[PDB]
């Protein structure tokens, strides 16, 4: 059937399980700041992320 | 009555006191014409009243406003023009 | 006086035919001797016990009418209760029923006025409770009209108090007990309607419920 | 042709309206944007109602006890009796006058004691 | 680090558990800055300077209503 | 149906919907002071009452008489009976006064800035 | 009939926020570096953040898009342009629209 | 004066519609039976809800009792200003029919006994004699629900109200009335209504 809803769920797993977006490989930072600073988001927002 | 005496000019009468203390608290609302909102309200009421007169003008002895006349438009429009509460 | 009242109390409790006849004769003879308070008490006692000759009750009706102006609220209530639980063959003359009817209405009107003044939300609370489970057509009723006169009634026009009647009633128990469901409420209403119909066969409660 | 096209416009409009009105119930939209907007609206509403109550509480604490009864009557009427037709304002006025009678009596006692 | 006036307002404010909800009361809690002083000429001059400077310094702060470090809130309550 | 419309027009002009006071006001508004029957004949009204730029004495006397009469009527009405529904206009005035009294209390014990912020938020929520 | 939500539609939303927090606890149950006390007494913003990641796993996973048939009113030549137009208008407001 | 302004504009609209109604009737089939067939139309109902009153000849005999009641119900439910206009027009009826009740003391007391036996009046009013509460309740009903006396018996109506009120619970209850269409009522309504209480049946 290649259902739209199911395929979207499958491709999401394929992208996330690809290993290219592993949080271990990234040093999250604000970016917009002049100086390099780590993520400043709230504790709940980090858990939600 | 005798309006002729009132018409008659008199040195004392002209320079006498015409407006007394009691009239000030009763006539101070006329200063609200300064506000644009009050001017807008009065213009709307005047326009509404003119419309009623025009619709009821069919009866004899009652004539509504005619937009052609310049005097009627000028007086109705320039009533609040240049209003200044500071200058007597 | 006190002994006679106690004797009437004892005889009424015994509920013996001869004792009732003896009490009826004694009270009938001593109606004038007894004061208003005693007359009211014996009338109340006879009514609750469901006994008394027609002649005795008829003379009690005359006594109550004559001494009605000197009655207090408690005296009026006792007379109403006694004349309510009176023997069936006691068709009263058309002076006491009017007095009882007028007195009862006045007591209700005065009580309503006193309660409303003490708490202005008294009337509103009752009306909301009555209309909480009422049918839609019941809520459709108009609003109260101003009966006051003056410029607004003679030379002016007074706008009516009616407004949109699309409201939602949220009922919450003050104590916190669980409330009845729709099926339970329908059963409760149906049971009450059946009881009222049995008492009064001509009642149209069935149609009223069936309407909505 | 024309009739079908008109319906197609109607179909898209009706879908748009249904989404715009009831999108907070489902999770079709990622991150539940409409659901969080609806929750925010209720939180603002409840906070505003609670803020009015808190403002009354602080005034109630600071109000002198002599006129605290009057404040209660005014507070209760402003919340409930204002929007109820069955609540006659005359009775509320009568309560205020009864309080004023007691104040007048106290005032006159002090003047002529 | 607060005063009695703020505590009186804070205790009266009840049933609030969120900082965002309490921030809605920031203006009410600002009344705690009584800054009581007489209106003598010297004080009147000081008031004009102090409040004008207070307006300018707040401009350089440019903090939003959300972040109010000098207005005590839920944590102290 | 022409009769039906005529009856409807009469009903729509009925006293209970269009006050006679409105008609009297309309007649005065449309007619001049010399054509108005109610005042053209009466020289006192046309000169002594409405003809003076300042009639404080007569105005004061009229107000005093009206005040005493209405105070007497209100006292008599209250003494006789009070469980009578009052007019909507009078009820609304009393409601506004009670609300105004409460609003003064809020303003007295609350800051202007807090009032402005609260009202702005309430208006935004309403929109 | 309106964009506002009713009372029965808010209890469901409250459960979603509670469910989202519980879902996080269940998944990260076996993680030492996790303190669940922070989830007690969340702020309004914090609750909204959790609601964002809420997921309902009992819903069907297939697309719910489908086609529904609404029978039409064939043009009636016996009536005319205006009469048919009025018939279409009333039909649309009475049957097709609802 | 606002009500007068609304009434006059409504009156002008009403007259214009009737003139159109007459012109259409004379031009078209001109049969009342044919006209009555469209009273269920979507737009015709709106027109009736907009310009129908019992004191006017518009659709005087073209509507049945059920149709008239529905039109009145719809207007009273979702049309604030129209209700204001039509409520004012209803003053022209001047019915002012006041009718007493419970003429006979025997019947009145018997009705009181039935209510007392089948219901607990202490819930409605606290710390008051049952007879006084009964008299007070009758006065309340007469002031409020006397409109139905034209068709509904007073005793039946009182029993129906009592039965429904006690159906919810045989104990003191608190009732809150809200009009969700209004902003202030809606905010209070959602604030006061809690899902936990509804689930617990409180
Ligand atoms: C239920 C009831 C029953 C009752 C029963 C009983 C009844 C009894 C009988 C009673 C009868 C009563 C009848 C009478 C009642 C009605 C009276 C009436 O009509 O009055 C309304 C009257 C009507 O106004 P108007 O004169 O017709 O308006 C003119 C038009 O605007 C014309 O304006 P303009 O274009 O010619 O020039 C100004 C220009 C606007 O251009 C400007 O910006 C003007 C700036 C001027 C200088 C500002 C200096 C500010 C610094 C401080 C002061 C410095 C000293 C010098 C001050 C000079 C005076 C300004 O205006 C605009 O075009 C604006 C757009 C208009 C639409 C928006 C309307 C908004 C409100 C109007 C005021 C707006 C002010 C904005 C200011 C700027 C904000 C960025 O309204 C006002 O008085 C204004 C609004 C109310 C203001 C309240 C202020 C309270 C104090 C605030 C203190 C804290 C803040 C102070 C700082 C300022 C804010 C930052
Ligand atoms: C007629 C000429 C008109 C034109 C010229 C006008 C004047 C020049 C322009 C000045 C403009 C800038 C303002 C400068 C003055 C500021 C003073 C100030 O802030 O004092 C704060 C002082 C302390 O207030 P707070 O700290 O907030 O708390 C006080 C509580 O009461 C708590 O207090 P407490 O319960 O503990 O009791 C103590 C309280 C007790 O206070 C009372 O209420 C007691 C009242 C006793 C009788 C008052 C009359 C006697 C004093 C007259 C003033 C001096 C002569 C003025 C005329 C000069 C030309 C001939 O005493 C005080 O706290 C200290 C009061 C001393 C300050 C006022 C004295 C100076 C005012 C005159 C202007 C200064 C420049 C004059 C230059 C020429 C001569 C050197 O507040 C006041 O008392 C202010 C009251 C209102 C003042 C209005 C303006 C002065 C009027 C004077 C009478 C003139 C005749 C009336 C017609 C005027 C034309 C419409
Ligand atoms: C109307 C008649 C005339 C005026 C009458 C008098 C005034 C009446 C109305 C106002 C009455 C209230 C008076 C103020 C009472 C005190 C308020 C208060 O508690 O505020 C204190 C405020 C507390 O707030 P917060 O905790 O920061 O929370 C911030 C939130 O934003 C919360 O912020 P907020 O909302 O609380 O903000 C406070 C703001 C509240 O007040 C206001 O917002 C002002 C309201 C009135 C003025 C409105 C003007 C609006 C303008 C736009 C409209 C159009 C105007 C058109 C003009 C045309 C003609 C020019 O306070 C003020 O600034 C009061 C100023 C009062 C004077 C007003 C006149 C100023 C005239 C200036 C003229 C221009 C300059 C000179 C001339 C230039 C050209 C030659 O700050 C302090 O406690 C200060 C502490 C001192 C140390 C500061 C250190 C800063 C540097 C370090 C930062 C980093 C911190 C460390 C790290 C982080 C933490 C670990
Ligand atoms: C630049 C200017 C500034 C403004 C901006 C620009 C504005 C542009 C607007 C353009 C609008 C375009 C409209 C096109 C519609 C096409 C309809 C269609 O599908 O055609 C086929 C349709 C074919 O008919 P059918 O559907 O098969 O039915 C025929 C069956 O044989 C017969 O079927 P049945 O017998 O079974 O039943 C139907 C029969 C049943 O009988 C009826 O129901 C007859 C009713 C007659 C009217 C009764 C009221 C009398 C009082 C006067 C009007 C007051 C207004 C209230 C109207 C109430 C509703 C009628 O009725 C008929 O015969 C229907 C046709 C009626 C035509 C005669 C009336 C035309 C004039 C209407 C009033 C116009 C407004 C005047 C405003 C005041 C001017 C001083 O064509 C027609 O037969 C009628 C076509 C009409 C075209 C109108 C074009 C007007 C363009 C100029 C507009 C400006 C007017 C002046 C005002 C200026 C203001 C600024
Ligand atoms: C626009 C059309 C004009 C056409 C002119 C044609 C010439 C003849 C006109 C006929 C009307 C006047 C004479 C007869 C009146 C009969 C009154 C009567 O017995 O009714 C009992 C009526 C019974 O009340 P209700 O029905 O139970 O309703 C209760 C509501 O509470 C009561 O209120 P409501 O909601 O029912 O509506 C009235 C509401 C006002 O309603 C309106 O807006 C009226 C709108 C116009 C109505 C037009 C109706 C007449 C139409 C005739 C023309 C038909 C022509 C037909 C032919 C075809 C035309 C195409 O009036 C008030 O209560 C206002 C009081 C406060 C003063 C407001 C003005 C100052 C502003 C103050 C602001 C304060 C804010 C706070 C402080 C601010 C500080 C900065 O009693 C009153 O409403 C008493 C009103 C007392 C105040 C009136 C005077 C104040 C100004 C009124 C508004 C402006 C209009 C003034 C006249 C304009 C003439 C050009
Ligand atoms: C035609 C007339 C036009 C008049 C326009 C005048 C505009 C004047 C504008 C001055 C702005 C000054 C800003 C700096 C801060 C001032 C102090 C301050 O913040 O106030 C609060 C301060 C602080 O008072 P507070 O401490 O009670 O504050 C209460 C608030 N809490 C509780 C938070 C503290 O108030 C005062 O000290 C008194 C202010 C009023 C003083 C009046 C003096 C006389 C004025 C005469 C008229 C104006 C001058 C002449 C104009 C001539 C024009 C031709
Ligand atoms: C003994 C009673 C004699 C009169 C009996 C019939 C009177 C009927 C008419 C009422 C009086 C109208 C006077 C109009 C002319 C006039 O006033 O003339 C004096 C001035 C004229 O104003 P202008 O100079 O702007 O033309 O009036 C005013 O300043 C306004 C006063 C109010 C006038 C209208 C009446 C309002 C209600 C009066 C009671 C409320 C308090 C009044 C102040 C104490
Ligand atoms: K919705």
């Amino acid at each position: 059937p290649e259902d739209e809803g199911i395929e979207q769920q499958l491709d999401q797993q394929e992208v996330l399980l690809s290993g290219r977006y592993d949080p271990k490989l990234y040093d999250f930072q604000e970016g917009y700041t002049k100086n390099p600073e780590d993520d400043q988001t709230s504790l709940i927002e980090k858990k939600a992320f | 009555s005798d309006p002729f005496k009132k018409v008659e000019r008199d040195y004392h009468n002209e320079r006498s006191v015409h407006k007394h203390f009691a009239s000030y608290p009763l006539k101070f609302w006329w200063g609200l014409n300064k506000f644009e909102t009050i001017q807008g309200i009065h213009s709307i009421l005047g326009n509404a009243a003119d419309l009623v007169v025009s619709t009821l003008s069919f009866i004899p002895g009652v004539q509504g406003r005619n937009n052609a006349s310049y005097i009627e438009n000028s007086i109705r429009v320039t009533r609040f023009r240049g209003f200044d509460d500071k200058t007597q | 006086m006190s002994a006679l009242l106690k004797e009437i109390l004892a005889l009424t409790v015994k509920s013996e035919a001869a004792l009732w006849k003896g009490a009826e004769q004694k009270v009938l003879s001593g109606l004038n001797n007894l004061a208003k308070t005693e007359l009211v008490q014996i009338t109340h006692h006879f009514g609750v016990n469901k006994q008394g000759s027609e002649a005795l009750w008829s003379q009690l009706d005359k006594a109550a009418v004559g001494a009605f102006p000197e009655l207090s609220v408690d005296e009026t209530l006792q007379l109403i209760d006694g004349f309510g639980e009176c023997p069936d063959s006691y068709t009263l003359s058309h002076d006491l029923n009017q007095r009882l009817l007028v007195s009862w209405e006045q007591l209700g009107k005065l009580n309503f006025q006193k309660l409303k003044e003490t708490n202005p939300y008294f009337a509103s609370d009752i009306v909301n409770q009555l209309d909480a489970a009422a049918a839609e057509f019941i809520k459709v009723r108009p609003a109260a009209e101003s009966e006051a006169g003056g410029f607004l009634n003679s030379l002016g026009v007074s706008s009516s108090f009616n407004t949109t009647k699309n409201d939602i009633y949220v009922v919450q128990s003050a104590s916190g007990k669980k409330l009845n469901n729709k099926e339970q409420r329908e059963a409760y209403v149906l049971e009450k309607a059946q009881k009222y119909l049995k008492e009064d066969p001509q009642s149209k409660i069935l149609d009223i419920i069936a309407q909505k | 042709a024309i009739r079908n096209f008109v319906f197609k416009i109607s179909n898209q409009i009706q879908n748009l309206a249904a989404k715009r009105s009831l999108a907070y119930l489902n999770q079709i939209d990622s991150q539940s944007v409409p659901s969080r907007a609806t929750i925010n609206m209720k939180d603002q509403v409840t906070q505003m109602q609670r803020e009015i109550d808190n403002m009354a509480n602080v005034i109630r604490a600071q109000i002198p006890d002599e006129d605290r009864a009057e404040f209660e009557i005014l507070k209760k009427y402003y919340v409930t009796g204002q929007h109820d037709s069955l609540v006659d304002p005359q009775d509320v006025l009568l309560q205020l006058d009864r309080i004023q009678v007691l104040k007048n009596l106290k005032m006159i006692e002090l003047n002529e004691e | 680090q607060t005063n009695k006036e703020w505590w009186n307002l804070a205790k009266n404010i009840q049933d609030v558990k969120c900082q965002q909800e309490l921030n809605r009361y920031n203006d009410l809690l600002s009344q705690a800055y009584t800054l009581s002083l007489d209106n003598t000429i010297r004080n009147l001059v000081f008031k004009a300077k102090f409040y004008s400077w207070l307006f300018v310094i707040n401009w350089f702060k440019a903090f939003p209503d959300d972040f109010h470090p000098f207005i005590p809130g839920l944590e102290m309550k | 149906m022409f009769l039906g419309i005529f009856k409807d027009v009469i009903k729509l002009l009925n006293k209970k919907v269009v006050p006679v006071y409105f008609w009297f006001f309309l007649y005065c508004f449309l007619s001049t002071m010399d054509t108005n029957i109610f005042v053209s004949s009466c020289s006192f009204l046309k000169v002594e009452v409405f003809g003076k730029d300042e009639n404080t004495t007569l105005v004061l006397l009229f107000y005093v008489f009206y005040s005493l009469f209405n105070f007497y009527l209100s006292r008599i009405k209250n003494k006789n009976n009070y469980l009578v529904r009052k007019h909507l206009y009078t009820t609304e005035l009393l409601i506004e006064l009670i609300l105004f009294k409460y609003k003064l209390i809020i303003l007295k014990f609350s800051s202007i800035k807090y009032i402005l912020n609260f009202n702005v938020r309430k208006f935004i929520l309403f929109n | 009939n309106s964009g506002n939500a009713l009372h029965s539609e808010y209890g469901y939303l409250e459960l979603l926020s509670n469910e989202s927090v519980q879902l996080y606890k269940d998944y990260y149950e076996s993680d030492a570096e996790e303190d669940f006390k922070v989830f007690e007494n969340l702020s309004s913003k914090e609750k909204l953040v959790m609601i964002a990641n809420f997921e309902n796993n009992l819903l069907p996973k297939y697309d719910r898009s489908e086609v529904h048939l609404i029978p039409k009113r064939q043009w009636e030549p016996a009536f005319g342009v205006w009469e048919n137009f009025l018939y279409d208008i009333t039909e649309y407001a009475s049957f097709i629209a609802p | 004066m606002t009500a007068l302004f609304l009434h006059i504009l409504w009156s002008i609209s009403y007259i214009i519609i009737n003139i159109l109604y007459i012109f259409l009737s004379l031009l078209l089939s001109n049969n009342n039976e044919k006209i009555k067939q469209y009273n269920s139309n979507y737009f015709i109902k709106i027109l009736l809800v907009l310009f129908y009153n019992k004191n006017l000849s518009f659709y005087k005999n073209l509507l049945s009792e059920d149709e008239i009641s529905k039109i009145e119900f719809e207007r009273l439910k979702n049309y604030p200003t129209l209700v204001l206009i039509h409520s004012n027009l209803n003053k022209l009826e001047k019915r002012n029919k006041i009718i007493n009740s419970f003429i006979n003391f025997k019947t009145k007391y018997r009705f009181y006994k039935f209510i007392s036996t089948n219901f607990n009046l202490q819930t409605i009013i606290k710390n008051c004699n049952d007879k006084i509460i009964f008299s007070t309740l009758l006065y309340i009903v007469n002031l409020n629900y006397s409109f139905f006396y034209k068709t509904i018996k007073n005793t039946d109506l009182i029993v129906y109200l009592l039965a429904n009120k006690f159906s919810i619970l045989n104990d003191n209850i608190i009732v809150s009335k809200f009009n969700i269409s209004k902003f202030n009522d809606y905010i209070k309504y959602i604030n006061n209504t809690n899902s936990i209480d509804t689930y617990l049946e409180n």
